[PDB]
């Protein structure tokens, strides 16, 4: 159930540097 | 990864190495999917062409790593195979058709700030994000170009290709159960997966539900980064029944 | 030579 979401970004409400640029592709 | 960059700290916690104990080396990437099962290529396992044939004893899998070459203490975990499970219609012998294989671990992998499982996709994930245009993300081990290595985990963004893009760079027969990405010949941006690099996941981000889904898996391409050719993947969504299969009977 | 020996427990 807790697939996917990563301790140190999601868990925490925190972004990469690049994640950005794969949603604005989602067009 | 070739034209990638530095991984930041468990931005890929699902990213798994598979590791030779013989002569102790990278063989190639593959992705934690529970605590007990690790998705790979086949030909990490069985490449007859090249006398590639794994057992269970010959390999580790390295979970948690950002450093390739060092023993990372206190954050990597390093697990011992149970059992190998090859698509029973992998085509080795034309063109690596339904390139997946699952390893179960013979114990359950702690889950840490560096080690957490990445989602399977169902069928409306995939119908919604494999979509010609939509950027995954590939992470690996492998070289940095196709004729170094790095000292730590590389990430790349790359744009689907549409199927007939795909088709037209190759001679190789492309199947339903195989995806491209890459960027176009003059596009500004360039970058691909390398030798050492494949049976690693290609990830996208859900808009939706903002979890992490491994959409393929990295299979081959003609050499790395080369202008006009792609990165072709396995088709993770297409194959899931066998997935489902073998992690419900096994 | 290349990556760094591992615990003997693992091999
Ligand atoms: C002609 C391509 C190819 C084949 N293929 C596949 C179709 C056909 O069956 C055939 O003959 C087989 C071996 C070697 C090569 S290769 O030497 O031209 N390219 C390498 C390095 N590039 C990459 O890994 C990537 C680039 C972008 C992504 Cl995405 S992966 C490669 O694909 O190795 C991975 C595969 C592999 N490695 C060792 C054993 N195996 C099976
Ligand atoms: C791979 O190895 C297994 C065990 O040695 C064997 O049963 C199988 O026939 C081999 N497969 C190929 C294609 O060589």
């Amino acid at each position: 159930a807790d697939c996917g979401l990563r301790p140190l970004f999601e868990k925490k409400s925190l972004e990469d540097k690049t994640e950005r640029e794969l949603l604005e592709s989602y067009i | 990864i070739v034209e990638g960059s530095d991984a930041e700290i468990g931005m890929s916690p699902w990213q798994v190495m598979l590791f030779r104990k013989s002569p102790q080396e990278l063989l190639c990437g593959a992705s934690l999917i529970s605590d007990r099962w690790v998705l790979t290529a086949a030909h990490c396992l069985l490449y007859p062409p090249w006398d590639k044939n794994f057992t269970e004893n010959d390999l580790l899998v390295r979970i948690g790593k950002h450093s390739r070459t060092r023993y990372e203490r206190n954050i990597e975990k390093i697990s011992m195979l149970e059992k190998i499970y090859i698509h029973p219609r992998y085509n080795w012998r034309e063109n690596l058709d339904r390139d997946i294989a699952l390893m179960k671990l013979k114990k359950p992998v702690a889950f840490s700030d560096y080690i957490h499982p990445v989602c399977l996709p169902d069928r409306e994930t995939a119908a919604s994000l494999l979509q010609a245009g939509y950027k995954g993300r590939v992470t690996g081990w492998g070289n940095l170009k196709e004729t170094g290595q790095p000292s730590v985990l590389q990430v790349v963004n790359l744009p689907i290709v549409e199927r007939p893009v795909c088709k037209d760079s190759t001679r190789i027969r492309i199947t339903d159960n195989m995806f491209c990405a890459g960027y176009k010949p003059d596009e500004g941006k360039r970058g691909d997966a390398c030798e050492g690099d494949s049976g690693g996941p290609f990830v996208m981000k859900s808009p939706f539900n903002n979890r992490w889904y491994q959409m393929g898996i990295v299979s081959w391409g003609e050499g790395c980064d080369r202008d006009g050719k792609y990165g072709f993947y396995t088709h993770v969504f297409r194959l899931k029944k066998w997935i489902q299969k073998v992690i419900d009977q096994f | 030579g290349d990556f760094e020996e591992i615990p003997e427990e693992y091999l």
